């Protein structure tokens, strides 16, 4: 139930919130909302046990 | 009034300030 963002194209300004959910472009081919090579979701879920 | 934002396509928070000569309405959501 807890998620953290690990991929972004820049660094945040102090006291800023960004809650957008778009597929990160880590390569050259566009993601177009579909996961694949060089295309990952920006938010990874925590694994608390 | 004035609108503010990055892309303004219901993908990010967009600051909106509206004057109607009675109050000032400020909202953040897209
Ligand atoms: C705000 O949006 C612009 C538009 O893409 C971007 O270049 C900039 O890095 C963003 N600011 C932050 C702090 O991420």
């Amino acid at each position: 139930n807890y998620l953290y963002r690990l991929f972004r194209k820049s660094k945040l300004k102090p006291f800023e919130r960004d809650i957008s959910t778009e597929i990160y472009q880590a390569g050259n081919r566009p993601c177009n909302g579909v996961a694949g090579p060089n295309c990952y979701s920006p938010l990874q879920s925590y694994g608390f046990r | 009034g004035w609108i503010f934002g990055t892309t303004l396509d219901s993908k990010t928070q967009s600051l909106l300030i509206v004057n109607n000569a009675t109050n000032v309405v400020i909202k953040v959501c897209e």
